[PDB]
């Protein structure tokens, strides 16, 4: 900082003190109870989202093995089981309402043979509508699964 | 039971007035040291200083730095408010930490009627500020002509 | 370390008049709190490529951008086209406690966040904490013994 | 006419706000408020997640300092896992619940705002502006919104929750520097503003490579150094002739009020408004009355309406008009098969009664007008459609 | 088609939500009419027993 | 839209070897057509407004809003938003042994706005109760304030205040514009379209960016249409649909 | 005039942090050399718009 008159010098650790520190010290973050940090992310809009996560797990998978000792990752909020299960359902809805279909089908027609006509004939309906919503731009949403059913 | 502070910081007269007739601390001072007298005649209600000064509240009563309710009312221009804290009882030459009396904080704020009401009260116009300014002062270096001839 | 009516008048205010002509906006919400930062959302007319939304808004940014303070360029300012919520969150933490907190964030910050944070469908990650900074913490008794200032 | 009053009477909603697995909540302290404090009410809050619900939370992530009405050390947040919806069955262990729950216990912790919520089945009640027109400045346009939300108290029936969405004004301590006396003593007021803003903001210098990395310097006071107003004469600035002078002898202070939060939409003054139509009543009508509450206001203060308020004037319901063409569209197009005058309608005369039990369905489960009951709607009209066309058809 | 193409037509979100129902059963509907008049016929004429 | 980001952002591609000077007085990159749609004048029925008064009250508080609406390319502004103007005499600043470097450099430490910090803050020691901002200096909002701006104290003690050797006066940042309507003063609204804009229906938003401002606009001033395509279009169009009836019939 | 390390650490870093939430890119490869000049290139999910 400078040379006193009588040559001595003066240094910055003399008068101040140094440490690596936050940019901030407004931001603190607690997981569990155990202290933490952590990405809040947001997604910017048009995004496709679980595509979007699904990239996220990329990007962050091959962090891991030049992590400290210690070190471990955690996911405290997250909304794609919510739709990994969402179409689940749906599609379990779908399949046992096939079924549900061959059996009012049985009941009324009374033969085997007949009750495959009309089941056969649904699928070939109901994927054959992804092709075409597919063609318009539409997504296989929550929303749009959902109307199929 | 310190509501009595916000209770003059967002006005309702009527609530004060339940709270001060149930037993709240009518002095209660609160982080910066402004009381609800402060508060009062800072937002300019003069019901509410009534309700707090008939009950004996601190009308001399000074904050952190040593601002009195007649500073704050002398700045912010509540003309009615000064003359009721003055005939309460409102020591006139109050100085904050810096000098500052209700006279050249009014002097300094273009309020004409109220240097004349401090001036009634026996206000002092030479009073001098921390940096040794009195309220004519402060009117010469504003180019105020009417404080300056009136402060004479 | 800028108060409110300082950041709305000196930043906000510079960045706001400077916003014409620019397609298809409904309006501009923006707050401008004590903490020194700002925030301007323009919100556009449903249906509106964000690409091109986007580059209208920051380039006239650069319209704006001379007149803002060297403190507050020189910290950055930013466009983003995001929408308004967290798909996800991910933390991480220390099992052993070998890690303060700062210490993780850091860590994330510095070798973690980049990276995610160029990931596409990404509007602004949001760190839980602060990268590293040389930090000098300043006595002013020492400072004024040596005759010295910040 | 069954139909139209059982149609009439059935409230609307948008979409089932269902239980996503994950929820929010809400940490908002009052003025002035510190970050010690608002750590305690956020150790309040986790507490009870993970003491008391333990079958259901999974794992609490919380976080002082991140407002989601924006940053400050009076704000904080807890992002909530749950376990399982296998691993909870029961409304009791569904998220609409836990945050009753949840809200009646916080509701205790006095001193603070904390509430917890479920995030909306959009992903991405009104929200009414105030506008400060002609340039009357923040507490004037304080006290019009003052006068407009206890103004608008006085109509329980009409409106039910009228509050502000921004912060409220807050002491802070003003620095004066005298000019007069910074010239007399030699002192630049660069210096001055410098040494206040580096040891109390804090300044960013330059940058450093830290492991490979490039980071920030920051030059800022030691804390105990910058944690009072008296603190402030504390520091000296050098003067032109190498003297020292602390900054009592040409600085002085006083406390005052101010938002720590200000606001602007559409490049004027605003302070923004959040409320709702009360139980059984439109948004339209809500609306109405915010819209007449403004106009007995000072001058120069006028009003807009954003985001979804603003939405629900383009339009909120086109359905008589689209249904309408939907019913001429389709009174021609059966024709355009049955090559028949009037043959249509007697298929049409069966669309009500199919609707009547989609209609008492939904009010007997308690169920509401939404979208997917549209939806609903215009499938069993469609499937009623063939069955009845066919019928005639033959 | 001519009940439920109409309900594409609401604007704002509400709108944005209702095009993904509107349309999506009209396409599932529509091939559902093409499929039945091509496949069914074949299929009915072939497996059924006399 | 994408032949104008190539454009400006080039622009910035250049901009830091252009003066300070210039580009603190920005540089604007522009899609417009060349040809005003409309233009909407205001005047004072009264005359209790100068014409500087009107263009002011346009450019601070009409001109923002039409200028944000879509399809609009430049609006130009037929007079001047104000200025504090500070205007400067050789004899006295000599008299006091002045330059305008002098002034200048006063007017930008006394007309600044400072980052001050605050009480209390992060990172705070243990037990902080207050946490609380730092007000230092804010902008000067009046001719009166520019006035007491302190020049120099005088070796006797006495002080110099800008008032003392300068004239100080709200005007225009230019003066060049000076405009008039039938005769007594008045400014106005040039609007520019923005190429592939719409220009009807440009119009039907700008009537409306507008038709919000009245009930807000101070006593004697009212707004004015000199010149005007749309109705050239509406009765384009009405005539047209007339002869196809008649044709019709 | 500037030494590789220098055009790295004061030029080319300042950018490749910078670079965030843009976009389709699948790399970006950056070489620093010591004549003073910083080259980074990024590159995008091929068919999308230049």
């Amino acid at each position: 900082l400078k040379v006193n008159q009588d040559g001595s010098r003066v240094l910055l650790r003399d008068v101040a003190k140094i440490e690596l520190g936050g940019e901030n010290y407004d931001i603190i973050a607690e997981f569990n109870g155990q202290p933490a940090s952590g990405l809040g992310i947001k997604l910017a809009t048009g995004a496709n989202a679980l595509d979007t996560a699904a990239a996220i797990r990329a990007e962050l998978a091959k962090m891991e093995p030049f992590f400290p000792s210690g070190l471990k990752i955690v996911y405290p909020y997250d909304t794609t089981p919510f739709v990994k299960i969402s179409i689940h359902e749906v599609v379990k809805t779908l399949v046992e309402a096939i079924i549900l279909v061959f059996l009012v089908m049985y009941l009324f027609l009374q033969n085997f043979r007949a009750t495959l006509i009309p089941t056969i004939a649904v699928p070939v309906v109901l994927l054959g509508t992804f092709a075409v919503l597919a063609a318009f731009g539409f997504s296989i949403n929550t929303l749009t699964m959902f109307g199929m059913v | 039971g310190k509501k009595l502070l916000e209770a003059a910081r967002a006005g309702r007269d009527d609530e004060v007035r339940i709270l001060m007739a149930n037993g709240a601390d009518v002095n209660a001072a609160d982080v910066v040291g402004w009381t609800p007298l402060h508060l009062a005649a800072y937002w300019g209600h003069l019901e509410i200083v009534e309700v707090l000064l008939k009950n004996g509240a601190d009308v001399n009563a000074y904050d952190t730095l040593g601002s009195t309710p007649l500073h704050l009312a002398a700045h912010f221009g509540h003309l009615e408010i000064v003359e009721v804290l003055l005939k309460n009882g409102a020591d006139v030459n109050a100085k904050d930490d810096n000098g500052i009396t209700p006279l050249h904080l009014a002097a300094n704020r273009g309020h004409l009627e109220i240097v004349e009401v401090l001036l009634k009260y026996g206000a002092d116009v030479n009073a001098q500020d921390k940096f040794g300014k009195t309220a004519f002062d402060i009117s010469i270096n504003n180019g105020n002509e009417d404080l300056a001839e009136i402060l004479q | 370390g800028a108060d409110a009516k300082t950041v709305q008048d000196t930043v906000t205010q510079v960045i706001e008049q400077n916003m014409n002509g620019i397609d298809n906006l409904m309006y501009m919400s923006s707050n401008s709190d004590s903490t020194g930062t700002v925030q301007i959302t323009l919100t556009f007319e449903s249906g509106t490529d964000a690409d091109i939304a986007q580059v209208q808004v920051q380039n006239k940014l650069q319209l704006a951008m001379p007149l803002l303070p060297q403190e507050v360029q020189q910290q950055g300012v930013s466009v983003e086209k995001s929408s308004s919520s967290f798909l996800m969150v991910v933390g991480v933490i220390n099992t052993d406690g070998t890690m303060t907190q700062e210490d993780i964030s850091d860590y994330v910050a510095a070798n973690m966040k980049d990276a995610i944070s160029r990931t596409s469908g990404v509007g602004d990650v949001q760190l839980f904490g602060s990268q590293y900074a040389m930090r000098i913490w300043m006595n002013p008794n020492e400072l004024n013994k040596f005759q010295l200032t910040p | 006419v069954g139909m139209a009053y059982l149609f009439v009477r059935l409230p609307s909603s948008f979409l089932p706000d269902e239980d996503q697995g994950v929820f929010m909540t809400m940490v908002q302290l009052p003025a002035g408020a510190t970050q010690e404090r608002t750590q305690k009410v956020l150790n309040e809050v986790t507490h009870y997640y993970l003491t008391k619900e333990k079958n259901n939370v999974e794992s609490v992530f919380a976080v002082n300092g991140f407002g989601f009405a924006g940053r400050g050390q009076n704000t904080g947040i807890a992002f909530v896992s749950l376990k399982d919806w296998a691993d909870r069955p029961g409304e009791e262990n569904k998220v609409e619940a836990i945050t009753m729950r949840a809200t009646r216990a916080f509701s205790q912790i006095k001193d603070a705002m904390v509430f917890a919520f479920n995030l909306p089945a959009i992903v991405e009640g009104f929200d009414f502006e105030l506008i400060d027109q002609a340039g009357l400045g923040h507490e004037k346009l304080t006290q019009a919104r003052n006068q407009l939300l206890a103004e608008a108290a006085k109509h329980p029936d009409m409106l039910t929750s009228v509050r502000p969405n921004g912060l409220e004004d807050t002491p802070q301590f003003k620095i004066d520097i005298d000019q007069e006396k910074a010239q007399a003593l030699g002192v630049s007021i660069n210096d001055i503003n410098t040494t206040l803003g580096a040891a109390w903001g804090g300044s960013y210098v330059n940058d450093f490579i830290d492991r490979g990395r490039v980071k920030k310097v920051y030059v800022m006071s030691e804390a105990k150094y910058r944690m009072l107003p008296d603190d402030i004469g504390d520091w000296y600035v050098r003067a032109a002739d190498g003297q020292m002078v602390p900054f009592s002898a040409f600085s002085s202070s006083r406390w005052e009020y101010g938002s720590p939060r200000l606001e602007r939409y559409n490049g004027l003054p605003s302070m923004e408004i959040l409320g709702q139509a009360a139980p059984g009543k439109s948004t339209g009508e809500a609306m109405e009355l915010m819209e007449q509450l403004a106009s007995k206001l000072p001058t120069g203060v006028g009003y807009d309406w954003t985001g979804m308020s603003y939405q629900e004037r383009l339009s909120g319901n086109q359905a008589p008009s689209l249904y309408a063409i939907s019913l001429i569209v389709v009174f021609l197009c059966l024709a355009a098969l049955y090559e028949s005058w009037s043959i249509p309608f007697s298929v049409m005369l069966v669309v009500p009664l199919g609707v009547i039990g989609a209609l008492l369905a939904a009010t007997f489960r308690g169920l509401t007008n939404d979208v997917y009951f549209q939806v609903g709607l215009l499938t069993t009209i469609g499937l009623s459609a063939k069955n009845a066309i066919l019928i005639v058809e033959f | 088609s001519a009940v439920f193409v109409p309900m594409a037509f609401f604007g704002g979100s509400t709108g944005a939500i209702y095009r993904q129902f509107s349309i999506t059963i009209v396409s599932a509907m529509a091939l559902s009419v093409l499929v039945a008049l091509i496949l069914t016929p074949a299929l009915c004429a072939t497996m059924l027993k006399p | 839209d994408i032949a104008q980001v190539q454009v400006q952002n080039k622009l910035q591609l250049a901009m830091p070897l252009l003066p300070q000077e210039v580009q603190q007085q920005g540089v604007s990159v522009e899609k417009s057509s060349s040809s005003f749609l409309m233009v909407v004048g205001v005047i004072n029925t009264d005359g209790t407004m100068t014409q500087e008064d009107i263009s002011d009250y346009v450019a601070a508080n009409m001109k923002d809003a039409i200028s944000r609406t879509s399809g609009v390319g430049d609006v130009q502004l037929f007079g001047s938003q104000y200025a504090m103007r500070i205007w400067m005499n050789p004899n006295e600043l000599n008299k006091f042994q002045l330059t305008p470097v002098d002034v200048i450099t006063a007017i930008k430490a006394q007309n600044a706005q400072v980052a001050a910090g605050q009480l209390g803050g992060t990172p705070p020691v243990k037990g902080q109760q207050l946490n609380a901002s730092i007000i230092a200096q804010t902008r000067l909002t009046s001719t009166e304030e520019f006035g007491k701006i302190l020049l120099k104290v005088n070796q006797d003690g006495s002080r110099v205040l800008l008032r003392d050797v300068a004239k100080i006066e709200l005007g225009g940042e230019n003066y060049d514009i000076i405009a008039e309507f039938n005769g007594q003063p008045a400014s106005g609204l040039g609007i520019k379209l923005a190429t592939g804009a719409n220009a009807l229906d440009t119009a039907a938003a700008i009537r409306a960016e507008l038709a919000k401002m009245e009930p807000f606009f101070p006593s004697g001033l009212k707004i004015v249409y000199p010149y005007d395509t749309t109705p050239f279009v509406k009765i384009s169009i009405h005539e047209v649909v007339k002869t196809l009836v008649e044709a019709i019939i």
